[PDB]
């Protein structure tokens, strides 16, 4: 899951761990780490580790209601009607047709240099 | 047209005095005259039938589109039951916080069919989805997504009226839940385009993925047998629980499931 | 204080690895964070690190493990392909289920070991996917036969009817070039973090 | 973060609502609630990604060929969308439709009147979209207007994202092969992301989701509300989005 | 050295709050603490700026009335006179306190209760009459029954008011008002802050300033 | 605006050029609508918009990437009263003696600005040219992006010989009168040297401090402090830390130029 490092305000942001999904933060394993330490402030999870589980099954159950949205959402597209040029293995395929491609001239050559 | 439902007194969970009849008793009455207005017939007769016959025509189309609205809107009413929860309109609406509250589905669980019986259904439920909770999940989740004029359904697979597999699938708009009604109607068309063209390859390996994605294991058909249905549209919701409560909705609309009528509708296993 | 910034703060977030960004032995799962940029701070070369990175650098994405070494250059690679692999997995939606059985970790001192799948997938078994033509029992999907197949970034074994000899035999060890397609029947996953696929050729 | 913008006359707006079509609390559904879930729902999404800078329609534009984050599009859309409408339906920040509007209306619809597009406008909205979803007045690249329906979260700017008919029902012959000629050009783009050139730009959306009109108008009577809508909308908008 | 303050800072006097403590303390030449008090009873206007009132009429109460009174007495003349003559003052009326020849200052009696004995609970008070203003005068002035000096300074400096401290701190109302002035003989707000947040070179880099600025204006000026 | 459009016909459709107007056009109404995007970085407005000297915070400066210092192997133990800890394998600089030097530095800016002196900013690295003239623009003030030629104020007359001077008011209209050529060819040396990466160019510091003139540097934790008059701790290496701090400095002389000439008109 890739991460931008580019910082916006730090000074801005104003989040209540009492829950994961903070607005301007997304949800990845720092905001796991953020609730983990927040339970471990409060003394809800006294201990570590069972504050840490908690976390993380906190941000399963958002997980995977995110990847049914995006699920949903595609499934409602083919059915009115959206069309999409280029689908992601479609793409995929395309980028390793081009290497295929370069790499066949290439070791034909090659084959051509140990004959001779 | 249901019994467990009526205009004065609302179910104690879900709706309310109002908003029950703005979600079920006028959508119902738009409905019906609307049909009534495309075909000339005044007998309601079966309406998965009416689709049957109607369906993959374009001209009889409107029609079938109105007997699949009122129909899953029939199905998931009658799944639906009183609740524990109070109404509504004493509790206040639901803020932006909504939004950013974690759902306890994946950690809790609640009104299982084994506390009325319904051993065999869940047993069924079990196998098709690992767990309760799981299933439970799978739907909500399913639910929410759909965002937009839409129902989520638990269907069994059928090959007496056998059934292999239980699962789940979201249908949109007037959507039906039976696959064998619609099933190659978009791979007919291309066809006919084909013809089409000759009489003025890739589109033969469209047709062959088309066919693939059709066809099951072994049989010629696949169809499904629906059990459960859950609305997804604002119509029903927005009334009671505002734009930001539809989660808490679908977690009425699960507590107050009536599983009973879920089992009997499950056929006998192979 | 500044040091609880820090701490919080997204170069702290990243967690710290040596292990080779040149690593030529088997990949089962993603070794380094990705890190993406925007289009804008790609342009005055700002990824958020310690120093700018090279203009030679068009790519968005990257990865790295020390923000400025001896050698007074970050060690990066610029390459973010373990996303796309997951992506071409989503799109595949085969959900991955323990073929063992036990519970889906997810429901309900410390143990390193992955648990479940390492979040390629959070998907759910149960579900069907509906389209304009129907109900999708098969799914279909484009892959490359090496001698096993290249199916969408994940290598897979493969089973049949009967083994064509028309396609093969014509081109022995050059059958990556023609793209075939497939029927992934499941996805299970192992001990050591590898997705072991299963498909079946269509023809 | 993405947060919704400040409307003008804001105050009198929670007041009363629209004079004519909306009212206090209909209003107050359609945008003060609703408007900010989508923005929320959008930021959530697009929280720590290279969206988090781009506006909603430019978000939209870069996402309408990507298959998955079809989500994103769809927030993206709905917001962009719904302010058009909002802005549509604003009464100042009388005004008449321009006559330059008026001469390119008679261009396109073979002559007819504004009275008589309004209402094969409201006809089409009427059939085509079951459901949610928009109506749009759009103008292409070619000077002429054509009215275009989408389907919950479809964009009038990109066809292949119009989601402009439901192939959950049944549809024509006729539908099927457009729908095959749009692929066949989108096929025909050549690019690695695969999208194609398009330059429809709406110059009436109308909101055909439930959380404009089912508080007022009930969950009948939606054709009802589109005809108040289009009997009295900002024309001054209209006329400042229609000149190249 | 100095920083920002936080984003969630906010001046804890309101404007509504500072209006009536402007309507009730102003006093004339021989102005009290009953007369205060009464001030304080009799304030109209917002609700919230009404039950501040009370609350500081009755920790008033709360308070010693004596002392008070003899605090007022101090105060206009001290705003009045020079420092080094204020400061003699202070000793006299000191003195005074603790020597109370008159018996008419209950205060060691009342810092036993307090720093000695006790942190809680308020003395109970055993004097409360409406002072002379001779009878004040006595209080916080000399006699020659008593000799009293300060300790000689290096710089034995005497003046009014002070000399550096009006450069290095925010800047007064009365300042603001003296500058709007002499603008008029248009003026607007964002100028006015202008002037003061980059104009004046002792004042450039104050913290809070503009934000004291903007506070006055509210309070003060209209359009 | 546009008077060389040629417009298409009415019958037919849009031009190339009419198309991408109109575009423009939508652009500029309703493009950016539905929604604000608040708390966010764009890169650009650091340059075109940045803080004053009194506004910023350490949480501004640790965004920014300032508090980055080089390497735990690439260490001048001179700078260690800088330094807060170490981390990541790097030297953190501590960010509140950061924020305190780099006011000292904008109050020294804004006080040659003032003057009327001529303030020149140098900075080699290669993204840093555009916010460097941005800042010589804003004071009316000079930029060096492209090599420091070594010897520009030592050997003065030989290298800087044949560039036009000029002539300036109390303020800055070029009052165009002929110089003479004794007049022309007398050096002008900066009243302010302000580099972003000392450390690449020791020699124009070197010359500076020969030449007497006051210098500011981006001391970052490999770099010696003592080679300029007024450190500023921070991290060199980023592009957007080092605009962050220039356009600070840049905006705290544009304050100073402000004022002088409103004392001026005055
Ligand atoms: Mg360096």
């Amino acid at each position: 899951r890739p991460k931008i490092l580019v910082e916006n305000e730090i000074g801005d942001e104003n989040y209540d761990w009492s829950h994961m999904l903070q607005i301007g933060r997304p949800l990845d394993g720092e905001s796991v780490i953020q609730r983990t330490m927040y339970l471990i402030k409060t003394k809800q999870y006294g201990d570590m580790v069972e504050a840490y589980d908690h976390a993380r099954y906190e941000f399963y159950a958002l997980r995977m209601q995110e990847e049914t949205e995006q699920q949903v959402a595609l499934e409602e597209a083919e059915m009115f009607g959206s069309l999409f040029g280029v689908s992601a293995i479609e793409h995929g395929i395309q980028k390793e047709q081009e290497v295929l491609d370069v790499w066949e001239k290439k070791v034909v050559e090659e084959t051509e240099l140990m004959a001779a | 047209a249901l019994e467990h439902l009526k205009e004065g007194a609302p179910l104690k969970g879900l709706f309310s005095i109002e908003g029950l009849q703005k979600a079920w008793f006028d959508r119902v009455k738009y409905l019906d005259a609307k049909l009534n207005d495309c075909t000339n017939e005044a007998q309601q007769k079966p309406l998965e039938t009416l689709i049957h016959e109607n369906s993959k025509s374009a001209s009889k189309k409107h029609i079938v589109n109105y007997a699949s609205s009122l129909y899953n809107l029939k199905f998931s009413m009658s799944s639906l039951q009183g609740c524990i929860r109070t109404p509504p309109e004493e509790c206040p609406r639901l803020g932006p916080e909504a939004l950013l509250q974690t759902p306890d589905f994946n950690r809790t669980i609640s009104n299982e069919p084994l506390t009325t019986g319904n051993e065999r259904l869940q047993a069924a439920l079990i196998s098709s989805f690992g767990s309760l909770m799981e299933f439970r999940t799978l739907l909500i989740n399913s639910n929410l997504a759909i965002s937009g004029d839409g129902f989520t359904w638990l269907v069994a697979r059928r090959q007496d009226i056998e059934y292999d597999k239980l699962f789940i699938l979201n249908t949109y708009n007037a959507g039906t839940p039976f696959n064998f009604s619609t099933s190659g109607v978009m791979n007919e068309l291309n066809n006919q385009y084909t013809n089409m063209e000759k009489q003025r390859a890739k589109q033969a390996k469209t047709k062959f993925i088309y066919e693939t994605q059709q066809k099951g294991f072994s049989g010629k058909e696949v169809s499904y047998i629906p059990l459960l249905a859950i609305d997804a549209s604002p119509k029903t919701w927005l009334t009671d629980y505002g734009v930001f409560g539809k989660r808490e909705y679908l977690e009425r609309v699960w507590d107050s499931i009536e599983w009973k009528i879920v089992e009997s509708r499950l056929p006998q296993r192979t | 204080t500044l040091a609880e910034l820090l701490g919080r703060s997204r170069i702290a977030q990243v967690a710290n690895n040596h292990k080779p960004l040149t690593y030529t032995g088997k990949k089962f799962h993603p070794t380094h964070q990705i890190i993406e940029t925007k289009p804008s701070t790609l342009y005055r070369q700002e990824w958020g690190l310690k120093s700018a990175i090279p203009s030679k650098i068009k790519s968005r994405y990257l990865v790295y493990n020390d923000l400025d070494t001896l050698e007074r250059i970050t060690t990066f690679e610029p390459r973010g392909g373990t996303q796309w692999n997951r992506l071409r997995f989503q799109e595949m939606g085969v959900p991955i289920v323990s073929n063992i059985g036990r519970q889906n970790p997810f429901f309900k001192k410390f143990n390193t070991e992955i648990i479940g799948t390492g979040g390629l997938s959070y998907s759910l078994p149960g579900k069907l996917k509906n389209s304009p033509n129907g109900v999708i029992q098969r799914t279909v999907v484009p892959g490359r036969i090496l001698n096993l197949a290249a199916i969408g970034g994940f290598v897979a074994d493969v089973v049949f009817f009967q083994s064509p000899p028309s396609s093969f035999n014509s081109m022995g060890d050059f059958i990556r070039m023609k793209t075939f397609l497939f029927e992934i029947l499941e996805a299970s996953m192992e001990k050591n973090g590898s997705v072991s696929m299963h498909a079946r050729l269509l023809e | 973060i993405h947060v919704v913008p400040k409307l003008p006359n804001s105050k009198a707006l929670l007041q009363n609502g629209v004079p004519n079509i909306l009212s206090s609390s209909g209003f107050k559904t359609v945008w003060f609630d609703y408007q900010r879930y989508l923005c929320d729902k959008l930021t959530l999404a697009t929280a720590g990604q290279s969206l988090e800078s781009y506006y909603p329609f430019h978000i939209l534009l870069k996402t309408a060929g990507n298959p998955l984050q079809s989500n994103i599009f769809n927030l993206a859309s709905s917001i962009h969308n719904n302010h058009l409408f909002v802005e549509n339906i604003l009464p100042s920040a009388k005004t008449e439709p321009s006559r330059l509007f008026l001469s390119k209306i008679k261009d396109s619809f073979n002559g007819s009147d504004w009275e008589v597009v309004k209402e094969e406008m409201i006809y089409r909205a009427e059939n085509e979209v079951l459901g949610q979803g928009w109506l749009f007045l759009v103008e292409n690249n070619e000077k002429k207007l054509f009215i275009l329906t989408s389907n919950n979260n479809g964009t009038p700017y990109y066809f292949p994202r119009n989601q402009s008919f439901d192939l959950n029902s049944a549809i024509s012959i006729d539908e099927f092969a457009t729908l095959k000629q749009m692929k066949e050009l989108i096929g025909k783009s050549t690019k690695l992301n695969g999208k194609v050139q398009d330059w429809t730009m709406p110059i009436i959306c109308v909101n055909l989701w439930d959380h404009a009109y089912l508080h007022d108008y009930g969950v009948g009577n939606r054709s009802k509300y589109v005809k108040n809508v289009l009997d009295n909308l900002n024309w001054s908008v209209v006329n400042n989005r229609i000149f190249s | 050295f100095v920083s920002p303050l936080p984003k969630d800072y906010v001046f804890k006097y309101s404007n509504e709050k500072l209006n009536v403590i402007e309507a009730c303390f102003n006093l004339s030449k021989n102005g009290t603490i009953e007369d205060i008090m009464n001030n304080l009873r009799q304030y109209e206007g917002s609700a919230e700026g009404k039950a501040f009132a009370q609350e500081i009429k009755t920790k008033l109460l709360t308070k010693s009335p004596s002392s008070l009174q003899i605090a007022l007495r101090l105060v206009q003349e001290n705003s009045r006179d020079h420092i080094e003559s204020a400061i003699k003052r202070d000793l006299y009326t000191a003195a005074n306190m603790c020597m109370n020849q008159d018996s008419l200052v209950e205060f060691s009696e009342a810092t036993k209760h307090k720093l000695i004995d006790k942190q809680r609970v308020p003395y109970p008070w055993t004097k409360k009459e409406q002072l002379f203003v001779s009878q004040l005068t006595s209080i916080t002035s000399p006699k020659p029954s008593l000799p009293m000096s300060l300790l000689r300074n290096t710089s034995n400096v005497t003046w009014t008011q002070y000399p550096y401290h009006s450069k290095y701190q925010l800047p007064t109302e009365q300042e603001i008002a003296a500058y709007i002035e002499k603008r008029t003989n248009k003026v607007t707000e964002r100028e006015v802050l202008n002037h003061f947040a980059n104009v004046i070179p002792s004042r450039r880099g104050k913290l809070g300033i503009q934000s004291l600025c903007k506070i006055v204006c509210e309070r003060k000026c209209e359009e | 605006p546009y008077p060389n459009l040629i417009p298409s016909a009415n019958d037919k459709p849009y031009s190339s050029q009419e198309l991408f107007l109109r575009q423009l056009n939508h652009s500029m109404r309703t493009a950016k609508l539905g929604a604000t995007i608040s708390k966010v970085y764009y890169p650009h407005k650091d340059i075109f918009y940045p803080p004053l000297p009194e506004n910023i915070t350490v949480e501004s400066l640790m965004s920014a990437g300032v508090h980055l210092g080089q390497s735990t192997s690439l260490w001048r133990s001179s700078t260690q009263s800088y330094i807060y800890g170490e981390y990541k394998g790097i030297h953190i600089i501590d960010l509140n003696q950061t924020l305190s030097y780099l006011k000292r530095a904008a109050k020294v800016v804004e006080g040659v600005s003032e003057s009327g002196g001529i303030i020149l900013f140098l900075g080699t690295r290669q993204g840093q040219k555009r916010g460097l003239e941005e800042a010589a623009k804003k004071t009316h003030g000079y930029y060096v992006s492209t090599r420091w030629i070594p010897g520009t104020l030592t050997n003065s007359t030989e290298i800087s010989g044949i560039w036009e001077k000029q002539e300036i008011d109390s303020n800055d209209n070029p009052t165009e009168r002929a110089l003479s050529p004794n007049e022309t060819s007398k050096q002008v040396k900066p009243d302010l040297l302000v580099v972003l990466n000392p450390t690449e160019n020791r020699n124009a510091l070197l010359e500076a401090i020969k030449s007497r003139v006051p210098t500011i540097a981006i001391i970052d934790t490999d770099s010696e402090p003592s080679l300029v008059t007024y450190p500023i701790p921070g991290n060199d290496d980023s592009l957007r830390s080092v605009n962050f701090l220039l356009g600070v400095l840049a905006r705290a002389g544009q304050r100073g130029l402000q004022n002088r000439l409103a004392r001026n008109n005055e």
